[PDB]
């Protein structure tokens, strides 16, 4: 059950699979990077990001 | 908010101000372009359901700077388990009549998945609470949006550190300080308790209840949003129903 330990290394969501398998996922407005852990915005105003701080 | 600071304009972009007949009622949290999460108790005394307004991009109540967006509240959804005048299940899901437009000053807070919130976010010690509530107990409310960083306690520790109060249930959590220096107040009710994790902010709590404001021996009590994720998600997939107030089964 990899997800209970340090979020399974996921930046956002973590799903446990049969065996030593884990899939990271992201909120809508983000895509998962090829590292399989990181979430990158796909939209101009993704949730939980503060534009005036992001643009700084 | 007692003992916090002004939230610099645009740094709390998911904060919602709820108005009834143009008067300050409660706060709320924008979670996408059409949905706002607030506290069920904010609606106990409403008679004029058609005069409920949500304002996004608000900062200073004394001036209109053009970043404000006002929307009529089309629906207020409350869990069937909430009892008016009490504390448990203090959550409301509000559907705006028209979506807000996302801008640098209007951005949703992430509503997290339950597992992520219970396994990870629940262990992030400090989170931000905000609103235009009382600056002092029995004092004036704020003209500029205020924000405060508060630590979360395990419920066993909240009970031990507190000095005829209602029970702290599994649908709640304590956060704040027992030395009377810092707290959210009644005017902040419904506002966000926002938690940062790996570069993103998430909704973990709703300003709910307590005794006075920043009173010695008492912490602030917040609705434990993780218990409502499935409930909120199912409702957001639902079609609107005539009438503003809707009681929906919980779980
Ligand atoms: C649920 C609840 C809320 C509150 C006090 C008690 C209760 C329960 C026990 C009884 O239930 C109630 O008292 N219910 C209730 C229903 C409607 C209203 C509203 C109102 N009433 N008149 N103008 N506005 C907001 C609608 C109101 C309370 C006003 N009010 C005292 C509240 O909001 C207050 N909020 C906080 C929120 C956060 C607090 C914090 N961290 N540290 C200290 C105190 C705090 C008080
Ligand atoms: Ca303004």
């Amino acid at each position: 059950l990899i997800c209970v330990n340090e979020n399974g290394g996921c930046e956002q969501y973590c799903s446990d699979h049969t065996g030593t398998k884990r899939s990271c996922r992201c909120h809508e407005g983000y895509s998962l990077l090829a590292d399989g852990v990181s979430c990158t915005p796909t939209v101009e105003y993704p949730c939980g990001k503060i534009p005036i701080l992001e643009k700084r | 908010i007692v003992g916090g600071k002004v939230c610099p304009k645009g740094e709390c972009p998911w904060q919602v101000l709820l108005l009834v007949n143009g008067a300050q009622l409660c706060g709320g949290t924008l979670i996408n372009t059409i949905w706002v999460v607030s506290a069920a108790h904010c609606f106990d005394k409403i008679k004029n359901w058609r005069n409920l307004i949500a304002v996004l991009g608000e900062h200073d109540l004394s001036e209109h700077d053009g970043d404000e967006q006002s929307r009529r509240v089309a629906q207020v959804i409350i869990p069937s388990t909430y009892v008016p005048g009490t504390t448990n299940h203090d959550i409301a899901l509000l559907r705006l009549h028209q979506p807000v437009v996302l801008t640098d000053h209007v951005v949703p807070l992430c509503l997290p998945e339950r597992t992520f919130s219970e396994r990870t976010l629940a262990f992030v010690r400090f989170s931000l609470v905000s609103g235009w509530g009382q600056l002092l107990d029995r004092g004036a409310t704020a003209l500029e949006l205020m924000v405060l960083n508060v630590p979360r306690l395990m419920t066993q520790d909240c009970l031990q550190q507190s000095r005829d109060s209602p029970n702290i249930t599994e649908y709640m959590f304590c956060a704040g300080y027992s030395d009377g220096s810092k707290d959210s107040c009644k005017g902040d009710s419904g506002g966000p308790h926002a938690t940062h994790y790996r570069g993103t902010w998430y909704l973990t709590g709703i300003v709910s209840w307590g005794q006075g404001c920043a009173t010695v021996g008492h912490f602030g009590v917040y609705t434990r949003v993780s218990q409502y994720i499935e409930w909120l998600q199912k409702l957001m997939r639902s079609e609107p129903r005539p009438g503003v107030l809707l009681r929906a089964p919980f779980p």
